[PDB]
């Protein structure tokens, strides 16, 4: 309950990283 | 805190229907709308409406008492 | 199908990535759609559609 | 009396470029910059337009440098402290025909030809009334009479204006082919003079049409989110003792 | 090196105007002003002072509108839209020796002549400083060569100075008769300049004797304030029932 | 200071005038003061004694 | 009678104020 | 939570008490008290600062001697 919700927390961050800045042309 | 004395029924928000309440009884709604607003409308209305056209007549007349 | 569907209505960090990625594909289609209808309603009217683009003498 | 000094309204137009998903005609934008170079520009300026402007809308890059090299504009202090002349770039903006607006009025018999790079805006009707203007001049009314150095258009507020007709037939060759006559080189110009104006009515429509449609999808799931909620109190059952 | 390069330190003079209660030598100020006009002003500038300011400090306003009149100032356009020349005015102000810099340092071997205005307020210890450098012109210390064009004057930073010395005996004639040694246009002209740079400081120190004064006994009916409020409690007897 | 105190002190009215005019008079004071110390610390710099002054040819 | 008394010893010290804040000796 | 006190306080009128007198009294012992509790304490600040400043300035003068011809 505390690393499953840590990773699935993290996963969204990265996940709205993504989508507000769009890296795209960067993941060379 | 006032002193109360009632019973109160309620239902969950996930058993029943949430939108089709917004066309139901139409008429009732229109007809109430209109039978207990009519008066309110008229006397927003027409003194807007009827200055309005009071003016354009005006002027109208104004424009054409100076032309030659 | 299964899988994703119960993650999403159990665990509100799967729900909120849901909503984040429905934010992006759902806001780049409708972005897509109406440029499409926007090139489709103005045909000739382009920058590129110009004839004589190119020879200015 | 008073019908003179508002002058005669303009009609409405339908111009390409009117309409919720409408763009401009970037080939008559070309055109009509072409009518600007060669007719409005020798009294008229516009500057808040340079040529890198041009590029992406009317013109390419290097029809845009070639057009800007064209023309000479006032560079320096040099090392040596003097100024001097230099080709221009697309940074540059367009030309000035005058040095300053004294010099304006006094090369037009006193009245000021206005910057041309706001006029559709700062106007009423303005891309109607620029048409209009540029194509209605005709004889004045019987007993009107019109001082000289002036000519008359009714359009025009008072109906005397210190421009000439300057749009005649023939007056610009288009690289195209078109057939440039009054009409054709009034919308032209009028088109140009429009994108002038909004640079960014594309790019505002497109946003526009994207996030009002957006937002009605988001109105229809706020009036079921206000619902759902109120729902337990909607349909409540409140039993009281009193009567009246 | 290690020390040419910050310079020799200038001293500590005994300004007139130095001390809490001491004003400007309205004297030595027209007297450093001349100085400016018929020295400083063939290569330096004074942009931010008019010849408005001088009236009430140095000269009477007669005696700055004639001297405005002698100077030649551009203004413009006129009706056909051309610069043309003028009478200088009160609100004129000091004329500019260049047209821009470029041309200031191409009359100067490329260096600028820095504007004069705020000379004072822009160099550390900067009345000290602009006496020492002025009078501080004479020979290289022995094992140093200066570069034709740059003279030596240990003062400045690096000791090389494009800068030629200028405050050469008898090169100004005072009105009142004051003979003009180097050494004595020197102080007058840091007098002007010093004035120049801070035209409020006659006012300001003026201020600051009368409030700091009157903040001082406030002062003191601040602390008798407190000590009467805070008596009842300061002198009150606290019996209670613990020992240790 | 009783004497003084029957007469201005008893009313917070006259007490606050009393406080006005005493910073109206005492800054004028303080200013005549602070000026004439200005004036017999700078005998012979003021614009006024300047001896070629008006004699600008 | 003492509010009467009030108003015009007010009104004295408003008078004061206002010749002490704006101070029109030059114009009258 | 307030607190419960038993205590016997006098006190005495503002104005029947002289006000400023109190400052200029038993002044030496205030001195000899304020150096005494305090004289470590304003060596672990003062020292450092004046050895760290001295050091500094003896540091300068011995290396612009020493590159002098
Ligand atoms: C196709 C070319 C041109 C266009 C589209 C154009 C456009 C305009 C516009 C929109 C106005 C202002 C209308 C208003 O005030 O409501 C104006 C005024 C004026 N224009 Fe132009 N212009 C052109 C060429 C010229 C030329 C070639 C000249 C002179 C030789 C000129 C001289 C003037 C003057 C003097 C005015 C001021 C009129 C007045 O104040 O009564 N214009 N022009
Ligand atoms: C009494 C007359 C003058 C005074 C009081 C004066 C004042 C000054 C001052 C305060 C500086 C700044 C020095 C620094 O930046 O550390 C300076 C620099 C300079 N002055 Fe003037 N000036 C005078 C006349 C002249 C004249 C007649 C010339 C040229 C013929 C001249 C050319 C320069 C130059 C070139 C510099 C810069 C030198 C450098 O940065 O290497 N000055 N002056």
């Amino acid at each position: 309950i505390d690393i499953q919700a840590a990773a699935g927390w993290g996963i969204a961050a990265a996940a709205g990283a993504i989508w507000v800045v769009q890296p795209f042309g960067w993941i060379k | 805190p006032v002193k109360l004395k009632a019973v109160v029924y309620a239902l969950s928000p996930f058993q029943q229907k949430i939108m089709t309440g917004l066309w139901k009884d139409l008429p009732e709604k229109i007809h109430h709308k209109v039978s207990e607003n009519w008066i309110s409308a008229t006397l927003l209305v027409t003194p807007v409406v009827g200055t309005y056209w009071y003016a354009q007549y005006f002027k109208e007349q104004e424009k054409l008492e100076h032309r030659f | 199908f299964e899988g994703f569907y119960k993650l999403i209505m159990r665990r509100n960090s799967v729900y909120v990535t849901f909503i984040i990625a429905g934010a992006f594909f759902g806001e780049r289609a409708v972005d897509y759609g109406v440029h499409k209808l926007w090139e489709r309603n103005n045909v000739g009217k382009r920058y590129e559609d110009i004839s004589v683009l190119g020879q200015r003498p | 009396a008073d019908e003179a000094e508002h002058g005669l309204e303009c009609p409405n137009y339908p111009w390409p470029h009117e309409g919720i998903l409408s763009s401009y005609d970037h080939a008559s934008i070309r055109r009509g910059h072409q009518v600007y170079q060669q007719v409005c520009a020798s009294c008229h300026s516009m500057s808040l337009i340079s040529y890198r402007d041009l590029v992406g809308v009317a013109y390419t890059e290097e029809e845009a440098k070639a057009m800007a090299a064209e023309i000479e504009v006032v560079d320096g202090p040099n090392d040596e402290g003097e100024m001097f002349t230099r080709p221009g770039k697309l940074s540059d903006r367009l030309p000035e025909p005058y040095s300053n607006e004294s010099a304006a009025r006094f090369a037009n018999g006193g009245a000021y030809p206005p910057d041309l790079s706001l006029v559709t805006k700062a106007r009423h009707n303005g891309q109607n009334y620029v048409f209009a203007l540029l194509t209605g001049y005709r004889d004045p009314p019987a007993g009107i009479s019109i001082r000289e150095g002036l000519h008359y258009n009714p359009y025009f507020p008072g109906g005397a204006i210190a421009m000439p007709k300057m749009l005649n037939d023939e007056a610009v060759e288009y690289e195209d082919g078109t057939p440039a006559t009054e009409a054709q080189m009034g919308k032209d110009v009028v088109s140009f003079l429009s994108w002038a104006a909004e640079p960014e009515m594309e790019e505002r429509k497109l946003m526009g049409f994207k996030w009002i449609f957006l937002l009605s999808l988001a109105l229809l799931q706020a009036a079921y989110y206000r619902r759902l909620k109120w729902s337990v109190l909607k349909s409540r059952k409140l039993v009281l003792d009193v009567v009246n």
